């Protein structure tokens, strides 16, 4: 209505604000489960670095294969991407800062190697272009290291092969519930944890094998569970700002309701007006 | 039987925990006498179920996926490789991941909220004919 | 009919201890099973709150309908 | 409009004009509404497609950012393919560029603006059509001198 | 002009056997193209099939024109 329009319309704005309110709620529970779940993945990676040093004082006296990570041809890169929507703009935040870093590598001019995970930035860096030797996408909410395997030894070649010297590693996170940390790292650094590698393993740990093997695979474990945590927090951020935007969009329609209040209210008055007009006129 | 703070951890989250006076298994080395009182040492174990005297005589066989376990002096905890990382596999699906790069591969989160949502996206976003109603 | 949108001046004013007293909690609870149904679709997973309400109110809601030519004792 | 003053008026006039709150609402130095105005003398023969074509692109781009107003309003403009942002880009920019120095401005706008020749209008018409500079702010475009004058801006501004 | 908002009862009966023959698909893209149009309503909603409905719908849409002065052969 209004006249036939502003109210049918404005009502559509009710369907709007309502709809996106249900969005605020949906994406809210999403947020809560999102971070709540998103906190899990730390434990054994934490262990891995911890002990890694711990021996690695005395143990570090032997050898570091990946102390270069990959050898210097590329400074590699890594992409995660959206399986869903409404979360937030780390396509802009992360993909922006990402393109930026890319410019920094062009500044370097050294080679670089990226791999898409997630669907979106698979479609950004697809769109935006780049080198993704592997492209992964849209695992949904489930981070799975075994799912990561195909990608894991996907990259593990060139890095292991010494192709991509450093690398780039970008992971969103919820910095707070509020604050959401899009993160981007220089990957394929020697992650270089010497911490408990200060104190010679004071418990002299009989080592069934030699260390460097566990350096490779076990290291993959540490950084990997690290990845599960980081992408998880990316989900914390995700469903967080999801709820946020969901709410704000739930908000927008009110002003419209005001205007249509001026077509049905103002043009209400107008209808009244013509009513007077031809009421008189035909009434003569 | 409880001794030495026997924990079980995994990447995403710790597997289990306790104090197990005896842990009955055969190390990747070989038959491993279930014991309290073993020295600082490093270990790994294939998948399978290991009875253990754990806290208060509670001995149980617990299947594994393959994974690593060791004891600092007196320090007991367990890590399970979620599985043994697939030989090739990860490297075979590397080719996939590469083919996935090469021959595009994409997945998504399709929530009935995301789905029914997008329904409201075309749908709700469509059917705004007041889009012309405002002016200046 | 419109549920309490129909609004009578009299109402349970004439209703009895069973009727006034015992029969009380209707319309708002109705609004519940209504409102409890409400969010369910877009934002989902209504617990046995709304399930055990909206449906309980959808079940009782079902018990409501009285066909044409139905008087009530 | 339906006022036969305007309504009936549309009949007799060769070219229609509007002095409007629109470019006033836009704050443009013009402070008027052209967008409907018809130059009957504009033949794509006559205009060529210099003027003719450039004009058609106006009809579109008009409809373009014009259209974008809707959903941009809806969600914010986030949902857009960037190409929209190219349209609204040349909208703020080029649209602004239309806003021009005109000598008489000196009275109303204490500063005189500039006489503006048409060949340049085809020129910059290409430029922003090219989005050639693309650097010049819509501001420099706003109340612009000619393409170069707004490009002289683009240097300074 | 506004098609299908343009509705004339005489119609392609006078379209001769081929004109009779070939005249069909019109409202189709009036649907299809415009139907294809609907996909935009959700940002990034399209399908390769629908992409073909903007190939016929939108591209075949790109087909038709009639000038400011148009004869027809």
């Amino acid at each position: 209505a209004g006249a036939k329009d502003i109210r049918s319309k404005i009502a559509s704005v009710q369907n709007t604000q309502k709809i996106t309110k249900a969005m605020e709620m949906v994406a809210a529970s999403k947020m809560r489960k999102s971070q709540d779940r998103m906190a899990a993945s730390r434990p054994y990676a934490e262990t891995m670095r911890k002990v890694i040093g711990h021996l690695a004082h005395g143990n570090l006296e032997y050898k570091h294969p990946y102390l270069e990570d990959r050898d210097v041809k590329r400074v590699g890169y890594l992409v995660v991407s959206t399986d869903r929507g409404l979360a937030g703009g780390l396509n802009i935040n992360l993909f922006k800062k990402l393109l930026a870093e890319m410019k920094t590598w062009t500044d370097k001019g050294v080679q670089a190697d990226l791999a898409m995970i997630g669907s979106k930035g698979v479609s950004f860096f697809n769109s935006v272009g780049g080198n993704v030797v592997a492209q992964v996408t849209g695992m949904g909410d489930n981070p799975s290291l075994s799912e990561l395997i195909g990608p894991v030894k996907v990259m593990l070649q060139a890095y292991d092969e010494g192709r991509l010297d450093k690398l780039y590693i970008v992971s969103n996170k919820f910095i707070n519930t509020m604050s959401q940390v899009p993160t981007i790292s220089q990957l394929l650094p020697l992650p270089a944890s010497d911490d408990d590698d200060l104190k010679h393993k004071s418990w002299d740990y009989l080592y069934e094998p030699d260390p460097k093997a566990l350096l490779d695979t076990l290291l993959r474990r540490y950084v990997e569970s690290q990845v599960y945590q980081g992408v998880v927090e990316n989900l914390a951020s995700e469903q967080a700002a999801r709820m946020v935007a969901m709410k704000a969009a739930t908000d927008n329609g009110g002003s419209l309701i005001k205007e249509l209040q001026l077509v049905y209210n103002k043009a209400r008055q107008a209808s009244i007006t013509q009513e007077l007009t031809e009421i008189v006129s035909g009434a003569a | 039987a409880m001794t030495y703070h026997l924990d079980v951890v995994s990447a995403e989250q710790q597997m289990f925990s306790g104090l197990v006076e005896k842990i009955q298994v055969t190390g990747s080395e070989g038959e491993l006498g279930i014991y309290p009182g073993h020295a600082p040492l490093l270990t790994a174990i294939k998948p399978g179920m290991i009875r253990i005297v754990k806290q208060h005589g509670h001995e149980e066989f617990i299947y594994l996926s393959g994974g690593i376990l060791e004891v600092q002096p007196g320090n007991v905890t367990v890590l399970a490789d979620t599985a043994i990382r697939g030989q090739d596999l990860d490297e075979a699906r590397a080719m996939e991941a590469k083919r996935k790069a090469e021959e595009h591969i994409s997945s998504s989160h399709g929530d009935v909220d995301y789905a029914q949502a997008s329904a409201e996206l075309a749908k709700a976003i469509a059917q705004l004919r007041v889009i012309e109603l405002t002016k200046k | 009919v419109n549920p309490g949108i129909s609004v009578s001046r009299v109402g349970g004013a004439a209703q009895t201890k069973i009727m006034k007293k015992l029969s009380g909690g209707i319309r708002t609870a109705l609004a519940q099973y209504r409102e409890l149904a409400a969010f369910s679709q877009f934002a989902s997973d209504l617990d046995d709150a709304t399930r055990n309400q909206l449906d309980h109110g959808q079940k009782v809601t079902e018990l409501l309908k009285q066909k044409q030519y139905a008087p009530m004792s | 409009l339906t006022d036969p003053s305007p309504a009936t008026t549309f009949a007799h006039l060769d070219a229609t004009v509007v002095l409007s709150r629109q470019i006033a609402s836009l704050g443009i130095y013009p402070a008027v509404d052209p967008l409907d105005s018809t130059s009957r003398q504009l033949d794509p023969l006559v205009v060529g497609q210099e003027h003719y074509d450039t004009a058609r692109g106006v009809q579109s781009i008009l409809q373009r950012y014009q259209e974008l107003k809707d959903i941009i309003a809806i969600l914010g403009m986030d949902e857009l393919s960037e190409e929209d942002k190219l349209v609204v880009a040349r909208a703020r920019k080029i649209q602004r560029f239309l806003s021009q120095p005109f000598f008489v401005a000196e009275v109303f706008t204490g500063s005189p603006g500039k006489y503006v020749s048409l060949k340049d209008t085809i020129r910059g018409f290409k430029g922003i059509m090219e989005g050639e500079y693309d650097h010049l702010p819509e501001q420099a475009f706003y109340m612009v001198g000619s393409i170069e004058e707004a490009v002289e801006k683009a240097k300074k501004l």
